[PDB]
């Protein structure tokens, strides 16, 4: 189910997107899509939406059996993307399309590599081949306006606020890694060890974590914990069937303790209840997340920007 | 073990048929409480019809109901029943049967434990598949499908085969006065995609074992 | 010359507000009074008994209060469950077990005007003899509407049925449909069908309408 707006039912495909500030307003567009189809304009020259009448909850996953999409509030790469938390760059013919996932007629698919995120899109009227290498003409895409299984996102991924760590914690954590796969020659085209003999850039499932700096932290032992930590982008505000609140409401919603909200509001952040004159006013409450999620790696305790288990390109040493 | 007043399935018959319907009460002593019934007319409230006391079969009844109905136990199989000699179309209803819990001399008890209701529906029409016909267009558009006269329930209504779920409205359908059921079920659609994507409504008719695709068009 | 009064007959009130549904007793029925909760598509369960007593397994934000002839049942902060019909009932004077009328505990929005459409009666079901035009009022808010079918200017009582959904789980409108029907032959001595629809959200009726065998 969706964050807070239900899945879009767009008209035409010439409507514009706006900009909106407040947090809410944002985490609307993420849940109708609009993110997706603002990457698609901007990359693609693609005309209108993906994720008609589905939104996000309906995205295509691979694997299909996704743990983290089942906790809406858990952000994609996508989804951090719109928040301004990383970006997904548009893919290069140098970027690794990975075997696996069901590409045929897919117009965006999205996955993680070793140093970013990457998209791969689709223009007006086009959807990608079975290998996904191409985009070929597709009349079932001809309105625009396309439904979200559509929409390709490859990993198993949550993306959150980050604690930074210094760079020497990133180095040693690096270290960690290499130690890990002493076999791994390169990831995604960049030197995780130095190799000479190399195999063919083979598919590669691997658990990571992104802790803001070069590349990833690729993983084989680890410990995770969730903890919900109640900070203010664990909430969002709205008002009963009428979508989200303004960005100014908000702020007064997470600041004042005067709003209505849920439990779990009140308990943090205050909250007032009844009576009013007339109309409903704002309402928070928790999104719905396991938590914030502490990695445990190399002796290390560590909030990631994004951690996941996802499938990425390595070559092995030969000898 | 927990009070429980289980009851009997849905029922359909013609008018002037008889009926009896029955609930089975467990996990208490069945002769020590009295039983009563109430019905509830098909978006109405509720009203009180009668009670039996399974240990004498002495029985009490609405001024309403009082010689319409007729109550019974059978305290060999713990189970009270409701019966009708005739039923008319306006019998059509949910029956409630729920145990009465008294205490002391100054009132007469209230239901604290209820059955899961019986559904009883009285037509004299018989089992018959539903014509579907267009509801043709005419921002955005409504379109839809009239699934009409058939009995008895349920349809099922999906557009493109499940493919389209989001924006749908399938009404409750209404028991007409000729004893067969009628609904509609409808959809908003980009006016721009009348006439270049297809809306094509599947009604399901179990019962009859029908199935009906009906495409939908403008003019 | 016994009543129970309950008001009002639907409550529109917001999630974690606190609700507040009053019975009155024509006479006074001391503290006989029970109320039940009926949730969408189940039978009603006991919530209070003895004006004021909680059932067993009941949630504790549930209360009741009262003695005499005015009772109230006060849900504390109102959870997603609660939306649902509560009906009051007597149990202190013969003819026992007077059930209140209801009262509706639906979710609060503003209010929003329905999208009208009118839909003709298709050829293949004017082959079939009859005519069926059908009104639909869609995603509104509050419930109250007034359709009135005019036939040429004629208004129409009798041959028409109004159906209603639930209130919507994503954005708490209702739609509803309006069904009027007559045989063929009635149907083609007429020229002007019309729908004519009031709504709290719109700032006067409006008029959907057509001319029979004509666009
Ligand atoms: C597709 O292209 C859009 C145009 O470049 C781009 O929108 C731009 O997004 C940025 C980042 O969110 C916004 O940046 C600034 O917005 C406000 C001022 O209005 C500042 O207060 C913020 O701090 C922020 O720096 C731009 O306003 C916005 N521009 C427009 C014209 O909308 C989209 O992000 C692109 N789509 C994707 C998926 O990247
Ligand atoms: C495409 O759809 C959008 C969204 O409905 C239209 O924008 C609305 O247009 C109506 C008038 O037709 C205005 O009253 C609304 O205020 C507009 N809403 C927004 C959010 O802008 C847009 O006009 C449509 N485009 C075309 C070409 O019809």
């Amino acid at each position: 189910g969706p964050i807070i707006c239900a899945g879009p039912i767009h008209s035409n495909k010439s409507a514009d997107i706006p900009h909106l500030l407040g947090y809410s307003e944002k985490i609307c567009q993420i849940d109708r899509l609009i993110h997706v189809s603002s990457w698609l304009r901007n990359h693609s020259q693609f005309q209108g939406y993906v994720g008609q009448r589905g939104g996000r909850s309906q995205v295509s996953y691979y694997p299909a059996e996704n743990s983290y999409s089942r906790w809406s509030g858990l952000l994609s790469p996508c989804d951090a993307d719109w928040l301004g938390m990383l970006v997904v760059k548009k893919a290069k013919g140098s970027d690794m399309i990975v075997p696996g996932p069901s590409y045929k007629g897919k117009v965006f698919f999205e996955r993680p590599t070793f140093d970013g995120y990457v998209g791969w899109g689709c223009g007006s009227g086009k959807s990608r081949t079975e290998s996904g290498e191409l985009c070929s003409s597709d009349s079932g895409t001809s309105s625009g306006l396309l439904p979200s299984d559509r929409v390709l996102w490859i990993g198993d991924v949550a993306c959150q606020p980050m604690t930074p760590i210094p760079e020497e914690t990133f180095l040693e954590l690096k270290s960690f890694s290499q130690s890990e796969f002493p076999d791994i020659c390169k990831i995604d085209g960049i030197v995780f060890n130095q190799c000479e003999g190399e195999s063919l850039p083979q598919p590669f499932d691997v658990a990571w974590m992104d802790v803001g700096h070069s590349h990833k932290i690729i993983m084989r032992e680890h410990k995770t914990k969730w903890v919900q930590e109640s900070s203010s982008k664990d909430f969002v505000c709205y008002k009963e069937g009428t979508g989200p609140c303004s960005e100014s409401e908000e702020k007064t919603c997470k600041t004042s303790g005067s709003c209505r909200g849920d439990m779990q509001f009140c308990k943090v952040a205050g909250c007032e209840h009844g009576e009013e004159a007339s109309e409903a006013k704002c309402r928070c409450s928790l999104v719905h997340k396991p938590g914030e999620v502490v990695v445990s790696y190399g002796g290390m305790r560590v909030r990631p920007k994004c951690y996941g288990f996802s499938r990425m390109m390595a070559t092995l040493e030969v000898n | 073990s927990e009070v429980q007043l289980v009851q009997s399935g849905a029922e359909v018959k013609e008018p002037r048929e008889s009926l009896k319907i029955s609930c089975k009460g467990s996990g208490y002593s069945f002769t020590n409480y009295w039983i009563g019934w109430v019905r509830q007319m098909p978006g109405k409230g509720l009203e009180w019809m009668g009670i039996i006391f399974p240990g004498d079969s002495d029985t009490r009844y609405s001024p309403s109901f009082q010689g319409q109905v007729t109550i019974s136990a059978d305290k060999s199989i713990n189970t009270a029943y409701l019966q009708w000699s005739s039923l008319k179309a306006s019998d059509t209803a949910i029956y409630y049967c729920a145990r009465l819990k008294r205490r002391g001399f100054s009132g007469e008890g209230y239901f604290d434990y209820w059955g899961q209701g019986t559904l009883v529906t009285v037509s004299s029409a018989s089992t018959k598949g539903p014509s579907v016909f267009p509801l043709a267009p005419s921002g955005t558009a409504a379109l839809g499908c009239l699934v009409k006269d058939y009995f008895p329930e349920p349809v099922t209504v999906s557009w493109n085969s499940g493919a389209l779920t989001s924006g749908v409205h399938t009404f409750p359908a209404v028991l007409q006065s000729s004893g067969l059921y009628s609904l509609s079920s409808v959809v908003t659609v980009p006016s721009s995609s009348l006439g270049t994507q297809t809306y094509i409504c599947n009604v399901n008719h179990k019962p009859s074992n029908t199935k009906v695709d009906k495409r939908v068009e403008p003019k | 010359e016994l009543t129970l009064t309950q008001s009002p007959a639907t409550l529109s009130v917001s999630p974690g507000e606190r609700a507040t549904l009053s019975c009155r007793a024509s006479q006074s029925v001391s503290s006989n009074l029970a109320w039940y909760q009926q949730k969408p598509g189940q039978a009603p369960r006991l919530l209070i008994y003895g004006a004021s007593t909680r059932a067993t397994g009941i949630p504790a934000r549930f209360s009741g209060s009262g003695s005499g002839t005015e009772f109230t049942l006060t849900i504390s902060s109102l959870q997603s469950e609660d939306f649902a019909v509560y009906y009051c009932q007597q149990y202190n004077n013969w003819p026992p077990y007077t059930f209140g009328q209801g009262t509706k505990v639906e979710i609060k929005r503003t209010v929003a005007a329905p999208s009208v459409f009118i839909f003709p009666p298709s050829d293949e079901q004017l082959k079939s003899g009859t005519a069926s035009v059908v009104c639909l009022l869609n995603n509104f808010y509050p419930r109250e509407a007034k359709v009135q079918w005019k036939v040429d200017n004629a208004l129409q009582s009798g041959n028409s049925q109004e159906s209603v959904t639930e209130q919507d789980s994503k954005d708490s409108t209702y739609s509803l449909s309006s069904t009027l029907t007559l045989s063929k032959a009635d149907y083609e001595k007429h020229k002007v069908y019309a729908c004519e629809v009031t709504h709290q959200g719109l700032s006067s009726p409006v008029t959907k309408s057509f001319n029979r065998g004509e666009c």
